[PDB]
This record gives C-alpha cells, sequence and structure tokens, in this order.
C-alpha cells in the first residue's frame, strides 16, 4: 500500500518557537494530503486538507505546504495549546493511510 | 456522531458498533471508520456511502470489517468478527466533508467505542 | 366506429369572414410585477416564449340572422360553422430575446479546461443568460390543445424516500393554457416540482412548467376535434457546455474510470448541462402572415367548429425582442451615475387573427342524432355554463365580426382568388 | 438463384393496422444506477445515443381468426404478413444532449497555442463534455440488423506482444442489440478492449461498443431479409482540437522535422483527437413522424415478414435532451448550500410505432417448398424456442393489436388516402 513516512517521531520545543513536521509519500499523491492534531485523551481534529488549506477554526500560524511526494506542516510561534500529537494522511485514493505520528512536547528545565 | 462508550466481547465472536449522525444531511456524506490502539497510530478500516451502499476497505480489513448504514435512523454500523486481543482498541467513526475535489475535510469525529476482547 | 364529418355535415355555399381587430400584449418578459404586500398583478408576464391559446367565440349560426334562410329547413336540420381558412398575423419586427438567472447553478466551463477546476465551496452560482431554442407552431381545433411534460410521479409504497432522494418521473398530460411556457432547450418538465434548487434555469421558466404539444395523442384522438391542422418548426443547438454545482445524487460507477490522485483525486461534477441556442431567425422561414386553407383534414373532424367554438394555439419566438427602457431619477447632473437611472424590461406581442367560415347544415336523422349524441351530447342539448372554466385562455369574441363580403378583407380576397368561384 | 418475393408470394386485398400504444423509456443518460453490493439494475441507462431495436411480434395469419376465409385454400397454401407502411412516431421536444468524462484524457489545447505547453506530469486529465454527432436512422427488415465496429484482432503467433504494444485491429460484424451505442464522433469501435486508459471518451461510450450499421453487407445479403428499407441522416463537425496525454506508442520519424531545443527540445504529443459536434437540430430535417410506404424493395424480399416477425431499428439524437433534477436534503435554511442539494440526471425517450400490413398467400408447390426450404427451413417447419435468445431487444407484441378498420387510425387514414383504393 501507499506508505506515508512522517518525521520526526518526536520533537521538543518552546512556546514562541517555530517548528516543522514533514511527511513523505512512497509514490505521488499530487496535492491530496491532510493533517490532524490529537491531544492527550482526545479524538483527532483535522487542521489541513489538500496539502495547504486551513480547516475550520485553525489559527493562521499553522501552514501546510508541498505537492507530489514531499510535504510539511509548519507551526509559527507555538502556543501552549499546540502541544500534542500530529499525523499526516493522504486522501488521494483508497486505501487511506496515515503517517507514523509526531509527538510535539514542551521543553522545560 | 454518537458512539457508545464501550463494548466487552468474547474471543472469536463478533461485535456490532454503531454511529448516530445528527445535525446534518446524513445521506450526502460517506462515513469513515478508524482504529486506534494505544501503542500505535491511527489506522483506517474503511468508508461507506449510505446513499447507495458503496464501500471501500483497507486490504488489511477485508474479510474482517463489514460496513453498512440505516438511512431511516441515520446510523452507520461496522461489524468485526473472529475477535482476538489484537482487535481490542478504540474505534472511531468520522465525517468526511466533500463539496468538490478541492474542498473536503474529514473533520468531525465521534467519541469512539472502546472494544475490549476478554 | 367514427366517421368523417363529410358524411353527416352538409356544406352550403355561404362564406363569412371574421377577424380580431389587432390584439396587443405588453408586460414583463420574465415575471409579473405586482404589489409586494398585495397579490394583484400590476404588470403581467408577457414573453415570446409563452403559448398563446385563443378561445374563439362564434355567433350561433342557428340564432344568427341571415338575409335568406331558404337554404335549409330549421325543422329537420341545424347549422354549424366550418373553419376553411386562417391567417395568423404577427406584427412586431423579427428578433431574438434572451433569458437568464442572477444565480444560475453553473459550476465550471466544461467545454474546454486547461487545469482541473478548483473545488465547490458554498454557492458557486453565476449570473448567466442564454438565447432559448427557436419555436414556431400553430394548432387549430375545436377543443383546447393538449400537452405533455415530465413531473414528479407518485412514489411506490415501500422504501421510504430518503431526503434528497431523486424524485420519480411521470409523463403528465395537461391542457395547454394561455400563458404557459414552451420548452426552451431544457425539455418539457415541471421545474418547480423537480428542481428544489430554484436556480437550474433562467427566471422565466424557473418556477413554471414547460409543456410540449402532445401531437401523438391528439392525432390518435378518435374524433380528432382537439386539432385538425398544425404547423411546427423548432430548431436548437448547443452554445455552451457546463457543470452543475451541488452534491452527487448518484455516484459514477468506478468501473468506468481509473482513480486519480492529488488534484484528480476527487471527481469533478459530471452532472453536465448545455446552454441552448435557437440560431438566427429569418423571414424566409416564417410560418405566419400566410393563409392556411383547411380543406382536407387528416382527422375525422374536418374543421367543424362544434359548439361554435374554435381554438388557435400559437408560439412564435421569432419576435421575442425584449426592450429595456430606463427612466432617470434626476434630470440634473451632467455626469452619469448608475444610480440615477432605474432600468426596466418590457416585451410586446402583436397579433391579428383572420378566418373564413363556411356555413354547414346537419339533417338530424335518428342515426345522426345517435352519433352526435355519443360523440358529444352537449352538441344536441345546446341546439334547439363554461365546461372549461378551470382553464384560462385569451378570450376572443367574434359574434359581431362576421361579414358576408369577403371581398372587403385581405384574407377574403385571398380566399376568393384561391378558390376561384 | 434468388428471386423476388413477388414471384411466389401472392397479395390479397386485406389490410390491417397495428400499433404500439406509446412506448416510454426513462433512465440515466450515461450509466445504469444499481446497488453497489448488488448487481440488479435499479435504474437503466437510457440515452438518445443508443440504438433502439424493436422485435415486433405478429399474430400468425394462419392461426388468426378472419371473418372470411374463402380468399384462400388452407390445403394448398399458407399465409404471411407483408409490411406495407410504417410510421415511427417520436414524442419529446427536439433538443440536444451532452456527454463528458470527469477524467478525460486531454493534455493541451492544440487548436491555437501562444507558447509551447508545459510538460506532462502524472494525470493531466480534465473534466470535459461535448455534444455528440447527430444521427437519425431507421432500419426495417424481418431479420435483426447487423453492425460493424473495430475491435482487438487476434495476434499472429510470432513476436511476443510486449506489454503496451499497440493492439491489432479487426472489423467485427455483430448483431445490433437494443441498447447498443451509436458512433458519436469517435468512430465505431470497442473502446473497452482498445482503450485501457478508460478516459479517452465520455462515460456513456467509455466502456461500450459504438457500432455502425453495416449497410454494405446487409444490402449484399442474397435474400435481403435483414433490411428491406432504411433512412439514414448523420452530420458532424470539429468543435475542438486536443492532445492526448500518455506516452509515445509510436514515435514521430525524425525525417519529418528538424529537432528543436530548449523548450522545443522535447516533442509534444502529436496524438491529436478532435471533439465532435452534431450541429443544430431541426424540424425540417426530421425523419420520423412521417409514414414510409414500403412498396418496392431494392432487395428480393419485398417486405415479407417471414416468421411473423419484423425488426425496426431506430436511432434519433434529435431529442437527446437530458434533464437535471435535484432534491433538497433540507427545506429550512434560506441560504444556498451546494451540500444541501443532491443533483441527478435523467433522460426520457417516447416512441409510438404504427404499421399497415397486407395479407399474403403462398401456394406450397414443390419448387416453392424447395426454395423456401433452402432460404429458411424454419418457415415450413413452423407452418402447418427463440433462435436469438442470446440477443436482447425491445420486445413488442402486436398479436392483439391488428384491426381491419384502417379508417380508425391516423396511419390507416394516411394509407387509404395515399393508395386511393
Amino acid at each position: 500500500d501507499i506508505v506515508m513516512t512522517q518525521t520526526p517521531a518526536s520533537l521538543s520545543a518552546s512556546v514562541g518557537e517555530t517548528v516543522t513536521i514533514t511527511c513523505r509519500a512512497s509514490e505521488n499523491i499530487y496535492s491530496y494530503l491532510a493533517w490532524y492534531q490529537q491531544k492527550q485523551g482526545k479524538s483527532p481534529q483535522l487542521l489541513v486538507y489538500n496539502a495547504e488549506t486551513l480547516a475550520e477554526g485553525v489559527p493562521s500560524r499553522f501552514s501546510g505546504s508541498g505537492s507530489g511526494t514531499q510535504f510539511s506542516l509548519r507551526i509559527n510561534s507555538l502556543q501552549p495549546e499546540d502541544f500534542g500529537s500530529y499525523y499526516c494522511q493522504h486522501h488521494y485514493v483508497s486505501p487511506l493511510t496515515f503517517g507514523a505520528g509526531t509527538k510535539l512536547e514542551l521543553k522545560r528545565a | 456522531l454518537q458512539q457508545s462508550g464501550a463494548e466487552l466481547a468474547r474471543p472469536g465472536a463478533s461485535v456490532k458498533l454503531s454511529c448516530k449522525a445528527s445535525g446534518y444531511t446524513f445521506i450526502s456524506y460517506w462515513m469513515q471508520w478508524v482504529k486506534q490502539r494505544p501503542g500505535q497510530g491511527l489506522e483506517w478500516i474503511g468508508a461507506i456511502y449510505p446513499g447507495d451502499g458503496a464501500t471501500r476497505y483497507t486490504q488489511k480489513f477485508k474479510g474482517k470489517a463489514t460496513l453498512t448504514a440505516d438511512k431511516s435512523s441515520s446510523t452507520a454500523y461496522m461489524q468485526l468478527s473472529s475477535l482476538t486481543s489484537e482487535d481490542s482498541a478504540v474505534y472511531y467513526c468520522a465525517r468526511p466533508s466533500y463539496y468538490d475535489y478541492d474542498v473536503t475535510w474529514f473533520a468531525y469525529w465521534g467519541q469512539g467505542t472502546l472494544v475490549t476482547v476478554s | 366506429a367514427v366517421v368523417s364529418t363529410d358524411e353527416y355535415v352538409a356544406r352550403t355555399n355561404i362564406y363569412y369572414h371574421a377577424g380580431t381587430s389587432r390584439l396587443l400584449a405588453v408586460g414583463h418578459p420574465y415575471f409579473p410585477i405586482k404589489k409586494p404586500n398585495n397579490n394583484k398583478i400590476l404588470v403581467p408576464k408577457v414573453s415570446g416564449l409563452q403559448y398563446r391559446v385563443f378561445r374563439i367565440h362564434l355567433p350561433d349560426p342557428n340564432k344568427f340572422g341571415f338575409p335568406d334562410t331558404s337554404f335549409y329547413n330549421p325543422d329537420t336540420q341545424r347549422l354549424v360553422w366550418a373553419c376553411v381558412g386562417v391567417e395568423v398575423g404577427r406584427g412586431q419586427p423579427l428578433g431574438v430575446g434572451i433569458s437568464g438567472h442572477p444565480l444560475l447553478n453553473k459550476l465550471d466551463d466544461t467545454e474546454n479546461a486547461s487545469a482541473y477546476a478548483a473545488n465547490a465551496g458554498v454557492d458557486n452560482r453565476e449570473c448567466i443568460s442564454m438565447d432559448y431554442k427557436q419555436t414556431q407552431l400553430c394548432l387549430i381545433g375545436c377543443k383546447p390543445p393538449i400537452g405533455e411534460h415530465w413531473g414528479k410521479g407518485s412514489p411506490c409504497t415501500q422504501v421510504a424516500v430518503q431526503p434528497g432522494d431523486c424524485p420519480p418521473l411521470e409523463l403528465i398530460n395537461t391542457v395547454i393554457q394561455d400563458g404557459d411556457m414552451v420548452d426552451t432547450g431544457f425539455g418539457a418538465m415541471d421545474f418547480t416540482t423537480l428542481q428544489a434548487n430554484k436556480s437550474e434555469v433562467p427566471l422565466d421558466i424557473c418556477t413554471s412548467i414547460c409543456k410540449y404539444p402532445d401531437y401523438i395523442k391528439m392525432v390518435s384522438e378518435p374524433y380528432g376535434d382537439s386539432l385538425f391542422f398544425y404547423l411546427r418548426r423548432e430548431q436548437m443547438f448547443v452554445r455552451h457546455l457546463f457543470n452543475r454545482a451541488g452534491t452527487v445524487g448518484e455516484n459514477v460507477p468506478d468501473d468506468l474510470y481509473i482513480k486519480g490522485s492529488g488534484s484528480t483525486a476527487n471527481l469533478a461534477s459530471s452532472n453536465y448541462f448545455p446552454t441552448p441556442s435557437g440560431s438566427m431567425v429569418t423571414s424566409d422561414a416564417q410560418i405566419f402572415n400566410k393563409p392556411y386553407w383547411l380543406q382536407r383534414a387528416q382527422g375525422h373532424n374536418n374543421g367543424i367548429c362544434w359548439g361554435n367554438q374554435l381554438f388557435v394555439t400559437v408560439v412564435d419566438t421569432t419576435r421575442s425582442t425584449n426592450m429595456s427602457l430606463c427612466a432617470a431619477i434626476s434630470t440634473s447632473e451632467t455626469t452619469y451615475k448608475n444610480t440615477n437611472f432605474k432600468e426596466y424590461l418590457r416585451h410586446g406581442e402583436e397579433y391579428d387573427l383572420q378566418f373564413i367560415f363556411q356555413l354547414c347544415k346537419i339533417t338530424l336523422t335518428a342515426d345522426v342524432m345517435t352519433y352526435i349524441h355519443s360523440m358529444n351530447s352537449t352538441i344536441l342539448e345546446d341546439w334547439n355554463e363554461d365546461p372549461l372554466k378551470k382553464y384560462t385562455f385569451w378570450e376572443v369574441n367574434l359574434k359581431e365580426k362576421f361579414s358576408a363580403d369577403l371581398d372587403q378583407f385581405p384574407l377574403g380576397r385571398k380566399f376568393l382568388l384561391q378558390l376561384g368561384l
């Protein structure tokens, strides 16, 4: 099946910091990539669809980019509510597959 | 997308999971089913279009999952059979907003049902 | 068994001419203008795309006062008028109209695309107009004309109609009334009950029913009273090829294509619809302002106007020109301001009906009375209230218009010259 | 040697009229709607671009019950129906349809370009529609119609077909069945077996076979039973000129051009394909709703309906209007939402077949029986199970529709008037 390779698996960052999570497809998926956020103990929520378009209620600090096989999700100036897990998923054709996930955690001393 | 909180199943048996839609024109959208085990990520099971019964299944779940719908009650159902410990997981139903090829988002998810095989 | 009227209807040698002065109709092309709070019609809808059904009233030849009455026996027989010649005069210059909708359901241009179209958001409707299909037709009979159109059929008592489910079709026969709309390129259907959208077609047919004469049914009619003569001329071609916004009611079977990806991952609406276009209009192709000699009818009723009635249905889109007239709110400023001017639309239609009638006599024998009684009992009852009060048509009274001097009229001269004696 | 039926078939003076009530067909224009999990057809594919093959069943004149039977000797002879008049009635308003594909293989517009086109990536398919070529035709005979189309021929046992190799062509004769598709501008071929792509033509012919009547073969036919009368009217022109995405199957010989450079270094696809367009449709050009008098056949079978059968093949794209009907999922919100309406497509076809049959007698002499036996042994066997069960056509039963009173029907009146006596 089509494989989504998502990196990094884990990422630490501070509030105010800009981070980027990337997803690479095994074969061309065009622009049909989606991104989801999943907080601890909650169901996933869609942030991005069609590789770069913001979903309902998503702050403009989030931005998706890419088309073909290489994609990225960038979060400018991280806020406290941005920590949690992120997943990419293509929505080009069936079967739909997900990236492995990135756990974004908050840096502290 | 109201889903029952939990199901307790006996090994080898089947389980029928429900998903009640409300607040929108049910027959206009597909229904997505996704599996989540604590250790791994999210896994797609399949999707169904209630308006005509069209289904799509992950090869992994072909022969395992059956998708159907009850348009009079706006409820989507998924059945799994020959349950083993590997099937114990939280199962979510979700919707897929489709307006055109460039406007779509599967953004609304149910609460999930914890299926425990024991 | 039915028999030709030539069997029991005798032809006299008396002929009369009759004609409307000059009928005139002025109104708004797309919809009627009325008081918002009220419902009274201030200005009517008058379009070249409507049917014109004229209910022609003739003076009862039996009550009529002829100079000589020796030509028949008022004891053994009765009199009926027979239509032998018709001239549908039209009076405006030839021209083509145009109809649209400010919010027409038109997604993208599918006639030619350089890249895959974006994605349907919410309301992608466009302000679009088109020149309808050209139609010229004339139906004559002693019964009103009958049309056909597709409407919403009654559902079968089973599977409960899920909201949004496609409605069932049913060909529905109806009486064509004056003011009804003609198929304009989107076929003959009831758009109100088959299109919740209210934006699939231009305003003028948008919440109406476009009906098509049911020629087959009318000619099959045993007695053939509904129509004993007709002329039809319709033409149309595809100007544009569009897409319909909305949601897939029925999905495209995946055995008909290979799944795309990226942009082509999601299938674009394959609910195509074309924009009609009745080409150029021409004099050489005119059907009107020419006399029609109804001598041999293909039906059994050979132009006999039972009930002293006569129906003339007409549709002429070759003079559909709409004229925009705008008044200034102020006659001061020497600088144009859209706002200083109120724009309107009006359309005028001009008719002039002319006929040549031949007096006829029927000896009321037993057999004849039995036949006529079966055919239409009212005939005899009326001899020695309106049965179609429900329907509406352009009422035309000719009781005071008959004249024995064909000589004095254009259709009359034509008739004499044509029939020699 | 074959001989005219006039030789051995005797013409009586009895004539009967027969007609279908009014056939009606409603379905989806591009493909059949069925249950996904299932395979039963819920809504059939009904398009103005399909062939309509009517299998007309006639009452056996030998088993028939005539008021008088003195006109022939049931010992020395037999009876056969001869078709002498046909009227193919059509009933919807004239109009043009339209077909497309959400993923049509159309690279770039090659009709006119200002700069060399980009570069084929992956899937450059576009959502494109078009108005097919216009076709009107009617075939009549006592045997089903035969068509031709290009299909994938069998390969020669040598050079192992390398995957992607161009498939061999072969003209294939087939029986035209009711529901088959007519050439639409892309010729008569089997797109399923000749286009793996599945995106070269619109959905409605995409996985079908467009067949063309093999007029030549049918007229060559010795006895001429397959067709003893026909009318054909087809027209088409190039609306757009496109390019085909994909990879060069056969390269352009370099002796035909001078190598480019930079942008023109790489040759663009020279696999051009045009978009058809059957122009305007018109009344004046109608083929139907006119009677056809089959008096002198060009074949040897002069309209004899051996087997009490009769085939009427038709194709009429002058009434191909497809109507979109959409239902609202919710009747609340006063704000348009594409998601609130389910868009659909339906197309309706209306027919009405009428015939005039002449009773005929055949004295079963030796010679006659030898001839008829050679020609079609079943004739005699049936005299004093369906051989085409494999094929499917619109079955039409007229065994209870014959009437001796031509007078009472429109085609009948026409016939009398035409034949005088």
